[PDB]
RNA sequence: UUUAAUCAAAGUUAUUAUUAAAUAAUAUUGAUUUUGGAUGAAUUUAAUUUUUAAUUAUAUUUUUGAAUUUUAAUUUUAUUAUUUUGAUUUAAUAUUUUUAAAAUAUUAUAUAUUUUAGAUUUAAAUUUGUUGUUUUAUAUUU
RNA sequence: UAGAUGUUUAAUGUUAAUUAAUUUAUUAUUUUAAUAUUUAAUAUUUGUUUAUACAAAAGUAACUUUUUUUGAAUAUAAAG
């Protein structure tokens, strides 16, 4: 009946507008793949039947499988374009995805060079007031990460509090 | 009619209208085959009602095998 | 096989896993092909 | 059993499928027409055996009327 | 986790049912509806009904507008939802979320 | 994924270790007589309902 | 959004069909106890066997049930062992017993602790001048 | 799993030195005579209902017969067969975890193995009036699910 | 019976004990569900080794 | 939408008039459309009895032919044999019968042991008549001193295996062939 | 639900609106905004049955 | 109660594990003057944070630019709201080599929304019921038992009970008259108000505890599972099944945001432990239900919203069953973008009227600002849409220039037909609507 | 040999299993062996009706005597469904069960706590001139 | 002793984030279907003596090797 067919294949990802009422608050790592291969399946398994339908249906109504008939077969021969708005196609939008992927790979390349500048500019060896713990102690399992910034050993705090010098 | 339970090995009286029995001479009770239904199991071969089936296996794995 | 300790490869008994079921199965029976099947068979996930 | 299932009623066209029965003399009950010979015939073939002048002459429409039953509505496009 | 035995109050499960007669009637959905009052005839049987349609019969075509306060409008042009430069119509109100769309019914 | 068996392992085999289907079903019924009956290796059965 | 009907929060098992409860409260299935080990109302709780009622188990030992019944051939492979989980590793140490001492309790091998009793008792009785003899099924 | 498990007659409590079951076959003349001569039991030779109908087994009966002969399932063997006579294999788990011994024979349809000196038991040989009761030690078929191969170089686990 | 990924010797000690595998619940299912999970014990080793 | 029937009579409560009876069984609720099972449950069409009164089912099956199709000629693949050949003594299944008979004439060793008997006894299949047997002794064993052949169509012997599953030995026939000469068997003694 | 009030006797415009104003109805162009209360569309003059 | 007065503890110590009490000078394992069910120190659940959470410093992070590493700003400017923390939240982002490259502000709207329990409950209460197999909750009914229809005995003359057609719950074959079928249950509804608001107060609690950590990239250099488990040892993600594990919101790098994961990581992200991987958004779709009135009586599945939240979103059950939250900087940008138009409409008017001054409302469409850094997919769709901005030129139905002629129309009412028609230079351009 | 007679039963049993139920949208001339057998009518189930086809609203309106709401995007995906992971996940889990353990108060009659006495409606429902109606329960476990 | 003026269950309980002593608060008087009593030291059973005709339907708990005819095929015991 009415079930909103105009929303099924209209999600951003492939997991929305689909009743997965059979969920489980802990899906094992084997049972998460299957949930992805599942939600990934009933979008192709869904339409790959609605394509087989409408192509096998035109073959029986006497048209081109795509939906073209006699007239819109001639126009393409005359050189006239037949459809009003030719929407960007597979080779079109799977080519734009090679733009915003290629400048970012070049923007993220040069960002290596701009990060090294503003990181080898302000490159102290004694940390500033952030090295205080007059309020709250420090996380020694984190100091192992700031250590690669300076040379002076931040990874050694005395058992007494650190005034932050 | 039907004073006890509905199983064939029940305890009180019954009737053949409500709970029509098959006439089973002697079958095994709920606690196992007593020494009366085994006098057949070693002579007749199977329990005398005919309905039960003679699983003579673990004796065959006792003697022959 | 226990007494001597010999080897045996093919089962000595012709089991019928149908128990007289194939008397009702046409000799041309063979399962169809199902596309886009569900399960992690086509992807052998030895990692998890 | 049936040796030689009979063919459809009026498959005279080469591209469009035959009209439903009754219209051409048969049993009412379907609003479509399906020529298995037409479908199994591929596209490059179905377009081969015709010309543009002819394709526009069997795609021909009579929508408010029937092309076979004179004075009768198109029982392909009726409710039943 | 209790039983609202009428005329007796909340009662424990497993409690006393001796005094829950009319409660076993309400649960069964069975409605006597004070029908033992045969003697006193209610306004129902004696109320002349005007208007073979009804007192407020909203027949098709009846021009029953949905009320929009004017003070709700002047509050949304200084809040900033409505631009007083432009001819304010029904499209903005719906889009400025001034009024919901459940309010708007013909006319 | 054609790997999934297109003839079920539950179906009684062709019984033809030669390498070809032996009469398909036709002949399992002839050899199921050999199953519902008694096999050839069969030695002394133990039960008290015995053939002779 | 009317708040969610979390009756049995999780993760206590489901109720059993009271005279009270919403149309949404999912009770337990008819003819199915809610406390699995309470078959017989006075059934004592099992020792180290908790049926993983719930989602797929994170770590599943061999002595814990999961859509199954108990089976000494599969739920307990070697009774001389005792499987644990140390650092998320299903390790199987030795089984012991809390035998007695001068006033301390020190663990000794649970296979060795039972080799004595199987013998020290069997060697206790056989040197008792009797002849115990039960004849079963007197007609 | 909580308290020790010893011989079933010692802490259980009813300790007999010789149990006798009278429902056996050997003791038939002992019971068939103990009961009175006035206790007549009919259907000694013929049963009442028709017994040549085919019938199933008790619920508990199958449960015992399915565990004994599991290979009657379709394709009980191990999908590739990698265990062969003469292989160099070590056990892994269960009884005697870690012994090394070469296969001598394989029972393929059962997913098990006969391996030298591992899981050896005494195959008693009951005999008729000619030979006395003979006992023979003999290692036993062990499942291939609990053995792995001795790699001729690394001598470790190796599929 | 737990300690961070480096302090793995300092647990409550035990007796003769050998880590069998990780209790991946699918070890119970048929061998084709144990042909998966084959290397998941190998891979997990060097994750807790420093 | 369907709108459920309604059963709360009160202020209106006048089903006596327009109210058509809706006590008519509630088809809408059971709408799960998969047939229930017939209350007198038809047994499986397999014959369970196995004793000496095992009758033969006359009703002609369906898959029976569809397997005897593929066993005289590959049915779904190979084309049907022309009927002139199909209904001929050269139709292979009949061809392999006039030149490759397949019978089993099992003489009971018990009959002619150390004794001397002029009437041996044969466990011949049930299809073989009296004449068909004499022509089988005279042509294959060259025994050509038969006088009269009797027939005792005996049903095969039942038994139950160790588990207790009913089995049977294929039916046979007992043909007391009256020989002309006393024949015995010299059991080595 | 102590929250809600009694459903009124006669319909109100918010009830006639909220009924067909849910998300699930957002595309039901006809019958939206109380089309069943307006006078009908002037039907075609070449209309026939 | 207080039965079992003896026989609990054997009156003896254990061998080498029992210690008597020395005195009040030494400290026992576990003792703490607060009721803690999951007792944790900074060794078992070590928070990955500069400082250690405290009542003094409002959050275990920098509240001021440390000048020994560059400072990044958020993508969208930050305005403080009701539940915001009202203080800067500068969080050092990390590198896959377990370093601290740069420091970055965090939007107080998302990461500084001070938590409340009466709302994170609605997040959990929703999950514990949504994350639930309904179809398993199927029991038989009275009318599915297949028994005789007649009273199984005449109710009077028999010495039995007054019962007919015994197929009821009292019997070991009957079933409940009103049993629990799947479609009777409830999938609760959950709008965008109380989903976002709940979720944003969970990524704040994950900060206030110190279990928050922004990461540059989450790509594995190769799609194996070794590179995953090795990535956690160096970066320090205890992900063993028992020890507390990480939660991986994934959105790609800073310059290359991507709503979908990285096939390298996605394939290596599968490991049987306390690891999760969620979509890089906190908002969710608007709840609808079509079978709201049992209209489709062939349906299976609970009453209520027929648009449930997919399991791989960020919820409140795996927000706490996985202790460490691991956000990528690509995920950050998307959170600040989708929540942007949300925090602005949630401001008072007098304050919403100052945003166009403070550079909050620089519309990438009116050209008043170059286009902001957008997700790889959502920019791809902006290059497509910009590309075809020309094909609608010759038609009067153009969507970018709609109603080109609303200045020359000359509306004319006629009283023979019910028509108000408009003419564009004496030529009728209205369209009689077809039926 | 004397027992004056009486008085008690508490708290454990082997050896074998993977089946049910709901869920999944990819089959289909009837489940239980070889038709007719004359070469022929055995083996026929068809007809414009809520039908193995199963319907997103609260308004109006027929006697207000109960009835009840319209394409959602036109071959687009609410579709009648199982598989080389014990198919998947959830929910449920059992007999053949065959097992089995001990000397305190009294001794001329009123009912357990041992100082010896004292103390007694079996419950539930039913009965609102019957609280005291005239039914129900052997006990055990589910 | 003890909150209070007396009828809407208490629970992270081996964290359904656990792994060797949980010693899990848990049971509906009756309508259920299984067992166990009590009637029960019981009622009823209890096998030393009578007079022989054939079909069919009826069963087939059932076996057969042993003489069916000079008919080819078929079938020769048994309840209600």
């Amino acid at each position: 009946g009415f079930t909103m067919k105009y929303k099924r294949g209209t999600g951003l990802w492939d997991e929305d507008h689909v009743n997965d009422f059979d969920a489980n608050k802990y899906l094992s790592a084997r049972s998460t793949m299957r949930w992805y291969y599942g939600m990934e399946r009933l979008q192709t398994r869904n339409n790959m039947n609605a394509r087989r339908a409408t192509q096998s249906y035109n073959n029986n109504m006497g048209l081109h499988h795509s939906g073209r008939g006699a007239f819109e077969r001639e126009l393409e021969r005359r050189g006239i374009q037949v459809d009003k708005y030719p929407l960007t196609t597979t080779t079109g939008a799977a080519r734009v995805a090679e733009m915003v992927l290629l400048r970012r790979q070049e923007l993220e390349a040069h960002a290596k060079k701009a990060m090294e500048s503003q990181r080898q500019a302000r490159r102290r060896d004694a940390p500033s007031e952030w090295y205080d713990e007059t309020e709250g102690p420090l996380n020694p399992r984190f100091l192992a990460s700031m250590q690669s910034n300076y040379t002076q050993v931040i990874t050694e705090l005395p058992s007494s509090p650190v005034t932050g010098r | 009619y039907q004073r006890g339970s509905w199983a064939p090995g029940s305890k009180h009286q019954k009737h053949m209208s409500l709970n029509p029995t098959m006439y089973l001479y002697r079958f095994a009770g709920p606690h196992g085959p007593g020494p009366y239904v085994m006098k057949y199991w070693w002579t007749l071969g199977c329990f005398p009602t005919g309905i039960e089936r003679p699983f003579r296996l673990p004796e065959f794995l006792a003697s022959y095998q | 096989v226990l007494l001597t300790g010999r080897s045996v490869w093919e089962s000595p008994i012709d089991i019928d896993p149908t128990c007289g079921g194939m008397k009702s199965v046409p000799a041309h029976a063979k399962k169809p092909k199902r596309y886009m099947t569900h399960g992690l068979a086509e992807v052998g996930v030895t990692d998890i | 059993v049936a040796p030689w299932v009979p063919p459809p009623r009026h498959d005279v066209k080469v591209t469009m499928p035959p009209p439903p029965g009754g219209e051409v003399g048969g049993s009412y009950g379907v609003s479509t027409g399906y020529s298995d010979r037409l479908a199994r015939t591929p596209y490059w073939k179905r377009m081969a055996l015709s010309t543009y002048a002819l394709r526009m002459k069997e795609n021909e429409t009579r929508y408010p009327m029937s092309p076979h039953r004179e004075g009768e509505y198109d029982l392909r496009y009726t409710v039943t | 986790s209790g039983h609202n035995v009428i005329k007796m109050g909340w009662m424990k499960i497993g409690g006393s049912w001796k005094y829950s007669r009319s409660y076993n009637d309400a649960r069964r959905g069975f409605a006597k509806g004070q029908w033992q009052e045969r003697k006193m005839t209610p306004r129902f049987m004696l109320a002349p009904r005007v208007s073979a349609g009804g007192p407020r019969n909203r027949y098709e075509g009846k021009a029953s507008f949905s009320r929009l306060s004017l003070s709700k409008l002047l509050w949304a042009v200084d809040t900033g939802r409505l631009n007083p430069n432009e001819t304010i119509t029904l499209y903005h109100l719906r889009n400025a979320k001034v009024i919901a769309d459940r309010e708007v019914v013909w006319p | 994924d054609a790997a999934w068996y297109e003839i079920p392992t539950q179906f009684h085999t062709h019984t033809y270790a030669d390498g070809t289907p032996q009469s398909r079903s036709a002949s399992l019924a002839k050899a199921t007589k050999y199953i519902h009956g008694m096999p050839h290796n069969m030695g002394q059965l133990y039960s008290y309902h015995r053939p002779y | 959004p009317k708040p969610a009907p979390r009756y049995n929060i999780g993760l206590r098992p489901a109720p059993k069909r009271q005279n009270v409860g919403g149309q949404f409260l999912a009770t337990q299935k008819h003819y199915a106890r809610e406390l699995w080990y309470k078959r017989q109302y006075y059934s004592t709780r099992p020792f180290a066997i908790q049926k993983h009622m719930g989602s797929t188990p994170r770590i599943l030992l061999d002595r814990t049930l999961w859509r199954s019944c108990w089976l000494t051939k599969s739920n307990l492979p070697d009774v001389n062992r005792w499987e644990k989980v140390v650092n998320s590793q299903r390790v199987t140490e030795d089984r012991w017993a809390l035998v007695e001492e001068d006033g301390v309790m020190y663990q000794v091998n649970w296979k060795m602790y039972c080799e004595r009793l199987e013998t020290e008792l069997q060697k206790a009785q056989d040197q008792l001048p009797q002849y115990s003899f039960m004849m079963k099924a007197v007609p | 799993l909580r308290l020790p498990k010893v011989k079933p007659g010692l802490l259980k409590g009813i300790y007999t030195d010789e149990k006798i079951d009278l429902r056996d076959r050997e003791r038939l003349e002992l019971v068939e005579s103990i009961r009175h001569p006035k206790e007549r039991d009919f259907y000694q030779d013929h049963t009442y209902h028709n017994q040549w109908i085919a019938r199933d087994l008790e619920s508990h009966q199958k449960i015992q017969i399915a565990g004994r002969y599991p290979y009657f399932s379709p394709d009980y063997e191990i999908k590739p067969w990698i265990w062969y006579p003469g292989d160099t294999v070590e056990v892994v788990s269960g009884e005697g975890a870690g012994q090394r011994g070469a296969i001598i024979a394989v029972v393929k349809y059962k997913n098990e193995i006969l391996v030298q000196n591992v899981n050896v038991q005494d195959v008693v040989i009951p005999a008729s009036e000619t030979r006395p009761e003979q006992v023979v030690q003999r290692e036993h078929p062990i499942s291939v699910l609990r053995v792995r191969h001795v790699d001729p170089s690394t001598n470790q686990l190796c599929h | 019976l737990n300690a961070p990924i480096g302090r793995e010797k300092e647990v409550q000690p035990g007796v003769n004990r050998v880590v069998h595998d990780m209790g991946n619940p699918y070890r119970r299912s048929g061998v084709r569900s144990q042909r998966m999970f084959r290397d998941a014990e190998k891979n997990f080793e060097k994750y807790i080794r420093a | 939408r369907f709108y459920r029937p309604l059963v709360n009579q009160g202020i209106n409560l006048w089903r006596s008039r327009m109210g058509r009876l809706h006590k008519g069984w509630t088809t809408w609720e059971y709408n799960r459309d998969v047939i229930p099972d017939p209350r007198p449950f038809p047994e499986p069409a397999v014959n369970n009895y196995f004793g000496r009164s095992r009758i033969w089912n006359p009703i002609a099956g369906k898959i029976g032919l569809v397997n005897r199709k593929a066993e005289e000629w590959g049915w779904p693949h190979q084309r049907p044999p022309p009927t002139g050949l199909r209904r001929s003594p050269e139709y292979f299944p009949f061809f392999f019968s006039r030149y490759f008979p397949d019978v089993e004439v099992r003489l009971v060793l018990d009959s002619v042991l150390n004794n001397e008997t002029t009437r041996p006894i044969f466990h011949i299949p049930q299809d073989m008549s009296k004449q068909e047997l004499v022509n089988y002794l005279k042509n294959i064993y060259n025994i050509d001193n038969v006088v009269r052949i009797r027939v005792r169509n005996m049903r095969g012997r039942r038994f139950k295996n160790e588990v207790g599953e009913i089995k049977s030995l294929p039916d046979y026939k007992v043909a007391v062939v009256e020989l002309d000469s006393p024949v015995s068997i010299v059991f080595k003694q | 639900n102590k929250r809600v009030q009694p459903m009124r006797l006669r319909a109100t415009n918010n009830d006639i609106g909220q009924a067909s104003s849910l998300k699930e109805w957002e595309r039901s162009s006809d019958r939206k905004y109380g089309a069943a209360l307006a006078p009908p569309k002037k039907r075609d003059f070449e209309f026939r049955v | 109660y207080d039965s079992r007065s003896s026989g609990v503890h054997d009156v003896a110590p254990r061998d080498g594990v029992d210690f008597m009490y020395e005195g009040p000078q030494q400290v026992l394992p576990g003792a703490h003057p607060l009721p803690l069910f999951h007792p944790d120190n900074s060794v078992t659940r070590p928070p990955v944070s500069p400082y250690l959470p405290s009542p003094q410093r409002p959050h275990p992070y920098f509240t001021t630019e440390l000048p020994e590493l560059p400072h990044f700003q958020t993508t969208r400017p930050i305005v403080y709201t009701v539940g915001t923390m009202k203080q800067r939240i500068v969080a050092p982002v990390f590198d896959l080599a377990n370093n601290v490259t740069h420091t970055r502000e965090l939007d107080p709207f998302i990461f500084g929304f001070y938590p409340e329990t009466e709302e994170m409950a609605k997040n959990l209460s929703y999950w514990l019921v949504r994350c639930q197999n309904f179809s398993s909750k199927w029991d038989y009914e009275n009318r599915e038992i297949w028994r005789k229809a007649k009273k199984n005995w005449p109710n009077t003359g028999m010495g039995m009970a007054r019962v007919g057609d015994r197929k009821n719950h009292a019997h070991p074959w009957g079933a409940h008259s009103k049993p629990v079928k799947p479609w009777n249950l409830l999938m609760p509804t959950m709008d965008v108000k109380t989903w976002s608001k709940s979720n944003r107060m969970l990524v704040t609690l994950k900060m206030l505890q110190g279990k928050l950590q922004i990461v540059e990239r989450l790509t594995l250099p190769e799609p194996t599972q070794e590179a995953y488990l090795q990535l956690c040892r160096t970066m320090g993600w205890d992900v063993r099944h028992k020890g507390g594990g990480a939660l991986f919101m994934d959105g790609g790098s800073r310059l290359t945001p991507s709503s979908e994961y990285d096939r390298a990581f996605f394939f290596g992200s599968f490991f049987n432990g306390r690891n999760k991987l969620v979509r890089p958004t906190l908002l969710c779709d608007e709840p609808y239900d079509y079978n709201r009135t049992s209209s489709k009586a062939r349906t299976k599945g609970p009453k209520g919203q027929k648009n449930p939240i997919p399991i791989n979103r960020f919820n409140a059950y795996d927000a706490l069953t996985h202790d460490t939250l691991i956000i990528t900087e690509g995920a950050l940008l998307q959170l600040e973008d989708e929540m942007y138009t949300h925090k602005l409409a949630m401001l008072p008017p007098h304050i919403r009227a100052q945003l166009p001054e403070r550079g909050f409302l620089d519309s990438e469409v009116l050209g008043d600002v170059p286009p902001a850094l957008q997700t790889v997919q959502m920019e791809a769709a902006a290059r497509t849409e910009e590309a075809e901005q020309a094909m609608y030129a010759p038609y009067y139905d153009n969507p970018y220039h709609p109603w080109q002629d609303e200045g020359e129309a000359s509306y004319a009412v006629d009283a023979v037909e019910g028509t108000v028609q408009r003419y564009i230079k004496s030529r009728k351009t209205s369209w009689a609507m077809l039926s």
